[PDB]
C-alpha cells in the first residue's frame, strides 16, 4: 500500500494530454496529499520520504505552470505597443477575454494552488483603458 | 473474542497507560514509541489518536483498544505455520525441490541425517509430497 505511490517530466506528458481541468489535475494531486496524511494517520522515513517527494512534485508542476504564465505574461508585453483598415481590425479584437482567460490562470494558481508582476497584471487591465485611449487620440 | 486474548490486551492496556489514569493520554504513548526508538511529530500522532479516539475524549481506552487489535488481527491457526513450512513456498503445486531440504539441512550443521525420511513420506510413489501427504509427514 505505499508501493501504489512508486513515482519527473511525465508531468508535462500528462499536460500533453490537455482549464479548470487543470484545477482539477492540482486537486487530484492534492487528493493524494491527503490520503497520504490518512497513511501518516495509519503509520516514517519511507513515509516522509515520499512526503517530501509530495513537496517536489506539486511544486515543480507548479513552475511547469508558472513557466507557461511567464510566457503568457511576455507575449502579452508584446501586444501592449489603409491604414483605417488596420485600425478597424485592431478595432474587432474579445481581446478583454483573452486578458481574462490570462488573468484567470494566474491569479488561481497564486491564491488556491499556494512575483511583483501582479502589479503589472492590474497593469494588464488597465492597460486595454490606455489603449482605448490612444486609439482615440488616432482617431484623427 | 477469545479469553486469553482478554489476558493480552489486559497486560498491554496495562504496558501503556503506566501511570494509571485508565486513559491513553498522548506523553505515555510517545514514552512507549520512545522506548522502541521513535520520536516522530506532535501533528502526525495527533491523527493517528483522532483515527483510534471514537468517543472524542483525545485518549483511547480499553473497547478501542482492543477494536483496534480486533480488526487487525481478525480482519487479517495451523493452517499457516504447516501450510508455509515448505509448501507454501510451493503455492499449492504440490512439487517440492529436493535441493530445498538439502539446503535446509546443510545450513544447520546437523551432525548426522540420512534423507530416508522423504524416501519413505513418498505416498504418490514419484519422488515429492503433495500437501495432503505433506500433512500426513507433519
Amino acid at each position: 500500500t505505499f508501493d501504489k505511490y512508486d513515482f519527473l517530466q511525465a508531468a508535462y506528458d500528462h499536460f500533453m494530454r490537455s482549464l479548470e481541468a487543470f484545477e482539477a489535475e492540482l486537486k487530484k494531486y492534492m487528493a493524494i496529499e491527503t490520503e497520504v496524511t490518512m497513511i501518516n494517520g495509519v503509520n516514517h522515513p519511507l513515509k516522509n520520504s515520499l512526503k517530501a517527494e509530495a513537496v517536489s512534485w506539486k511544486t515543480q508542476f507548479a513552475q511547469n505552470l508558472h513557466k507557461q504564465c511567464s510566457d503568457d505574461l511576455k507575449l502579452d508585453n508584446y501586444i501592449r505597443d489603409l491604414e483605417d483598415v488596420r485600425n478597424v481590425m485592431a478595432v474587432l479584437k474579445v481581446r478583454e477575454k483573452e486578458s481574462e482567460i490570462d488573468n484567470l490562470i494566474g491569479p488561481i494558481e497564486e491564491m488556491y494552488g499556494l512575483t511583483t508582476m501582479v502589479s503589472d497584471l492590474r497593469y494588464g487591465w488597465k492597460k486595454l483603458k490606455k489603449v482605448a485611449t490612444e486609439v482615440s487620440d488616432n482617431l484623427t | 473474542l477469545t479469553d486469553e486474548e482478554m489476558d493480552m490486551c489486559r497486560k498491554a492496556f496495562a504496558m501503556f497507560d503506566k501511570d494509571g489514569s485508565g486513559t491513553i493520554d498522548t506523553k505515555e504513548l510517545r514514552t512507549a514509541l520512545s522506548a522502541l526508538g521513535q520520536n516522530p511529530t506532535e501533528e502526525d500522532m495527533f491523527v493517528m489518536i483522532s483515527q483510534v479516539d471514537q468517543d472524542g475524549s483525545r485518549c483511547i481506552e480499553f473497547k478501542e483498544f482492543v477494536r483496534v487489535i480486533q480488526i487487525n488481527k481478525q480482519m487479517s491457526a495451523d493452517t499457516l505455520d504447516a501450510f508455509v513450512a515448505l509448501g507454501g513456498n510451493l503455492d499449492k503445486t504440490g512439487r517440492i525441490l529436493v535441493d530445498k531440504l538439502r539446503s535446509i539441512c546443510e545450513e544447520f550443521e546437523l551432525t548426522v541425517n540420512v534423507d530416508r525420511l522423504v524416501k519413505d513420506a513418498d505416498r504418490d510413489l514419484n519422488g515429492f509430497l503433495s500437501y495432503d501427504e505433506f500433512r500426513a509427514l507433519l
